[PDB]
């Protein structure tokens, strides 16, 4: 087509997107079987017939975590947070670099995947030493992640070129979001990169004998918190700058949207000890400081809740809805593009509430390493982030391919989205409630059927969620491939503009925007906070290293 | 106009919401601070680094003889040296008196395990080469189950232990 | 005035408090 000659960035974006959804599908296959497990039903003998390379529950669990939480979410982030700013500025990104990023991602995936498939790295997506995976797993994971440094370069390049042509102008809203997003990720990424380079790689190749597990976990959770905000912020970008148009209204505030993203730049990285409240050898004072900073990282989503609800109420009133609740009925509940993230946002209320409990230092001892935790995070990433990505089939995919969505495909989409959402809610009840009964996460509980009798009722919810989400996944697969493999094309769809929302403006807004646009300053503040929050403890740990030998227990 | 008046009113309420939010977060900080000043804070692991060699811990030192792992260190205080390993706890059972402060000192000779005492706030990660120290006082006598709540290999789901609290 | 947006943030606030105070109580019951 001549459309990809003018807009080659459409084709690269599509490749990120498709690869990402294939990952989501393969990783999600294991979910229903894990849910049935948490219902005391053992369906793994059947799964091994279908997929004979699967040797255990925990190998299935590794694939699930890696493919869904690391691979799908990264590739979605890379697609959304490069292509959207490019389209807002109407400038082409460096296509050499953009293709280089895709090939790094694809090669790292293939390399990591092989030991995963051969039962050589059954260590879960957190890969905590001294459990020792195959070298290809760590090498592949490292190359996959480093792919993002090239994306960071590509957006900073776009931003700089725009500033050179538009001196004295404030950064446009979507591009401001992406620049602070990618700068945050650079700082965030250093924990894992350092862990891999100084420790996991030399160790897996045989160059050093052991690894200190405490320093490894500490470096991991430097990256391991801000990675979940890395997963979230692409959906937020869509929820702020695209969803309001789809609802029939406007974004009620540019500055409040900018402020939320800015707070994420500052507060997403210096908080990882909230994953280490139960670790020895880290001072309680530091745990409290990180606990306090974790409660502050809640503020931008508290802020987000009001700004987005007010935007949707505004759209609802424009479409003629009256009273307390009539604005809701007037929203376009027949469009899957609107419905999917909104359901996502509803489930994010209990999801966020659980997060705040988890952050509260001593309250974490009630719920740490129980089923509660997967209950929390499926509401966040497996519902809101994933559902937002699913809705983008219905506006983004035609914009990239020229393939229209039929009315039947629309209707199917509405079913998939509702069943997925309802499935996650049912599971959330079962896992939260089981967690309070002391049922552990990361456990093949079905193989010890008499061990948790007190949890018989929440287990029924887990079985049910298991089968509901099986049906939703099957319908999704069918729906995705109906759109992709469809014969009909319409190039006028690929040349149309993206449905960016308009903004309501106030005299206040320009003074605020200028202060927020001093991105060099704000980046420097975020770097210093990481150094203060992490430096003193790392100096102490590197001073007293105690490396220990590796083990293979699978 | 309609839209400008909407911008103004929305923002007016949002400032209220933000002030309320901060107030609520500050109250949670105070309530957490309170827990750090009571006996219930004993379950926070010690922050001191206490290194050991995981290869010799079954041959030499306080974990080598599990029948002598329970030691009176105070007038109403006992210290318990616990080994979490693939796939069990030693001693089994752990026997301690009710009403006494119990200092648990937990290490592993292999991989990371969890130590979660069902019915209590004891819920600590156990790393090889390092000692996890937590304090608790058992109020009720009876049997409490220990659950490994960190993935530690294929035996993980069957790795349990027992504490017996004697009248 | 944005009555609807306020109803949403009320629901969120109640959820946060029920979660947080319910777990605070469980913490003291097990301590
Ligand atoms: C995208 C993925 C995730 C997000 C977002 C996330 C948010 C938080 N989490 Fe988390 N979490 C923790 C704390 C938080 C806190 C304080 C927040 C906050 O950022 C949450 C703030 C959110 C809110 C305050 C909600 C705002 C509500 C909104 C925005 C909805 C409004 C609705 C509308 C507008 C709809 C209205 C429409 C109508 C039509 C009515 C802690 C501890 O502090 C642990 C460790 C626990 C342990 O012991 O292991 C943890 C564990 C995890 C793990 C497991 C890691 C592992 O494997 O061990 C994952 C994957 C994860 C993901 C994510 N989590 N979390
Ligand atoms: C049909 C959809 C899904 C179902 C039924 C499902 C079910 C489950 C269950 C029951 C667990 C806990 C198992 C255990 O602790 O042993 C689990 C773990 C997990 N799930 Fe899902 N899941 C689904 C989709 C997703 C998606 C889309 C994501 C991310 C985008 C996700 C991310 C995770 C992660 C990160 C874990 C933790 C892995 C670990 O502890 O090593 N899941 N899932
Ligand atoms: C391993 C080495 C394979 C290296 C891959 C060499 C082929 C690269 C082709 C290329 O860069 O094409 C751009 C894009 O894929 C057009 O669709
Ligand atoms: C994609 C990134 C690739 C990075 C590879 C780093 C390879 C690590 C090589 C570092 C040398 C380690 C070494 O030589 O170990 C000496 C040690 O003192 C023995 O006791
Ligand atoms: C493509 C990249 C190739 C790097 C090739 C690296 C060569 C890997 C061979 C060394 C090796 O696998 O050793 C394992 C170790 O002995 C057990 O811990
Ligand atoms: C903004 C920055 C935040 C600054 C204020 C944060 C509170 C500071 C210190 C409290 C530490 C008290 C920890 C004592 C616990 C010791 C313990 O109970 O041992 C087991
Ligand atoms: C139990 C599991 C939880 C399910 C609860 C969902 C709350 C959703 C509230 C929003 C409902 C929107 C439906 C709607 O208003 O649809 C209008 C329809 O088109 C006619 O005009
Ligand atoms: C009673 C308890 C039993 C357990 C729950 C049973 C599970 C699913 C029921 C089927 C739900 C099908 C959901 C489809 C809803 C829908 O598509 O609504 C479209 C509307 O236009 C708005 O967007
Ligand atoms: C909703 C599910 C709520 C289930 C609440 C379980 C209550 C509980 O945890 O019991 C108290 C304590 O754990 C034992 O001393
Ligand atoms: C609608 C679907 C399920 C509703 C919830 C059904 C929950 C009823 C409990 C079923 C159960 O398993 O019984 C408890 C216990 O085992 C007694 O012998
Ligand atoms: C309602 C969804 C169907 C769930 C039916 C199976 C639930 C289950 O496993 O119940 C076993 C029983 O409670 C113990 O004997
Ligand atoms: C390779 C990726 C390079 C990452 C670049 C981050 C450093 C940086 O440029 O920070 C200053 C900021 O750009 C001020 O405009
Ligand atoms: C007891 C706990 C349970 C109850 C929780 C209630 C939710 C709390 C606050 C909602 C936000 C309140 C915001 C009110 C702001 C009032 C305001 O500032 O509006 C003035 C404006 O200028 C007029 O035109
Ligand atoms: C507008 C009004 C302005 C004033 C608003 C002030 C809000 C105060 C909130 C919480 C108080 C903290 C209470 C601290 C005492 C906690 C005691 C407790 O929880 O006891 C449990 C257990 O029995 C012991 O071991
Ligand atoms: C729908 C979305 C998902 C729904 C998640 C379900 C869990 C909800 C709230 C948990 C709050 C904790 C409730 C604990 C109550 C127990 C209690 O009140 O504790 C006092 C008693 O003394 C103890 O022994
Ligand atoms: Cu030891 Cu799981
Ligand atoms: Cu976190």
């Amino acid at each position: 087509s001549r459309v990809y000659e003018a807009y080659p960035e459409k084709k690269a974006t599509l490749y990120f997107l498709v690869l990402g959804f294939l990952a989501l599908i393969v990783g999600s296959l294991f979910g229903p079987f894990q849910a049935l497990n948490y219902g005391n039903v053992d369906a793994y003998p059947l799964l091994k017939r279908l997929l004979p390379f699967v040797q255990s529950y925990y190998q299935g669990l590794t694939l699930h975590g890696v493919l869904n939480a690391i691979v799908f979410t990264q590739l979605f982030a890379q697609a959304i947070m490069v292509y959207l700013p490019a389209r807002e500025l109407n400038m082409r990104p460096n296509m050499g670099l953009m293709w280089l990023s895709w090939w790094m991602a694809f090669i790292g995936l293939v390399v990591a995947a092989l030991p995963l498939l051969a039962n050589e790295a059954t260590v879960l997506y957190t890969f905590y030493p001294p459990l020792k995976g195959h070298w290809a797993f760590y090498l592949g994971a490292s190359v996959f992640v480093l792919s993002t440094w090239v994306s960071i370069y590509i957006v900073l390049d776009l931003w700089r070129r725009w500033k050179a042509a538009n001196p004295g102008k404030v950064t446009p809203l979507v591009t401001y979001m992406a620049v602070v997003f990618w700068l945050m990720w650079f700082l965030a990424s250093l924990g894992l990169v350092l862990e891999a380079v100084l420790f996991l790689l030399p160790w897996s190749f045989g160059l050093v004998e052991g690894v200190d597990p405490l320093v490894a976990r500490t470096l991991f959770w430097w990256t391991g918190h801000p990675i979940v905000y890395f997963w979230l912020l692409p959906a937020y970008a869509i929820i702020y700058t695209i969803l309001p148009k789809q609802a029939g209204g406007k974004l009620v505030s540019d500055p409040m949207a900018r402020l939320a993203f800015l707070l994420f730049l500052l507060l997403s990285t210096p908080v990882g000890f909230h994953h280490q409240f139960a670790d020895p050898g880290i001072d309680p004072t530091w745990k409290m400081i990180h606990s306090v900073l974790t409660l502050f990282v809640a503020v931008p989503s508290l802020m987000t809740a009001f700004t987005v609800a007010a935007s949707l109420e505004f759209a609802g009133r424009l479409r003629g809805g009256r009273g307390l609740f009539g604005w809701i009925r007037a929203l376009p509940w027949d469009n899957p593009a609107f419905v999917a993230p909104v359901l996502g946002l509803l489930g994010f209320i209990p999801g966020g509430a659980g997060g705040i409990v988890n952050a509260s230092f001593t309250l974490d001892y009630v719920v740490h390493n129980t089923a509660w935790v997967p209950g929390h995070f499926h509401l966040q990433v497996a519902s809101l982030v994933t559902l937002t990505a699913m809705g983008s089939l219905y506006w983004l995919l035609p914009n990239l391919t020229g393939k229209p969505i039929s009315d039947a495909q629309r209707r199917l989409g509405l079913a998939v989205v509702w069943l997925w959402f309802l499935g996650m809610m049912i599971m959330a009840v079962g896992l939260h409630w089981a967690g309070l009964l002391n049922v552990p996460r990361r456990a093949y509980i079905a193989q010890v059927p008499d061990a948790y009798p007190h949890a018989a009722v929440p287990m029924v919810f887990n079985v049910l969620a298991g089968i509901v989400l099986l049906v939703a996944l099957l319908l999704f697969i069918y729906g995705l491939f109906s759109v992709l493999l469809s014969r009909e094309r319409k190039p006028e769809l690929a040349e149309a503009p993206l449905p960016f929302a308009e903004v309501i403006s106030g005299p206040e807004d320009r003074r605020l925007v200028l202060a927020m646009d001093r991105i060099g300053f704000w980046f420097a503040v975020a770097a210093i906070l990481v150094v203060l929050a992490y430096g003193p403890t790392l100096v102490q740990l590197f001073g007293h290293l105690n490396p220990v030998p590796g083990w293979r227990l699978w | 106009v309609d839209e400008h008046k909407a911008h103004k009113a929305i923002l007016a309420y949002e400032k209220g919401w933000l002030a309320f939010s901060l107030a609520m977060l500050f109250v949670f900080i105070a309530l957490i601070a309170y827990t750090l000043a009571t006996h219930t804070a004993g379950v926070i692991p010690a922050g001191k680094l206490e290194r050991v060699d995981p290869t010799t811990v079954r041959q030499e030192g306080p974990w080598a003889d599990p029948a002598q792992a329970v030691v009176q260190t105070g007038p109403n205080q006992y210290t318990v040296y616990v080994l979490a390993f693939a796939f069990g706890y030693q001693p089994n059972p752990i026997e301690v008196p009710q009403g006494a402060e119990i200092v648990f000192k937990i290490t592993s000779p292999d991989v990371i395990h969890g130590f979660h005492v069902e019915g209590t706030n004891i819920n600590v990660e156990v790393l090889p080469g390092e000692v996890s120290t937590v304090r608790y006082t058992f109020k009720r006598p009876g049997e409490y189950r220990i659950i490994c709540n960190q993935y530690c290999g294929l035996g993980h789901q069957n790795m349990f232990g027992t504490i017996v609290v004697k009248e | 005035k944005p009555k609807g947006a306020l109803a949403v943030i009320l629901v969120l606030t109640l959820t946060i408090l029920v979660f947080w105070l319910g777990v605070y109580a469980v913490f003291f019951a097990r301590g």
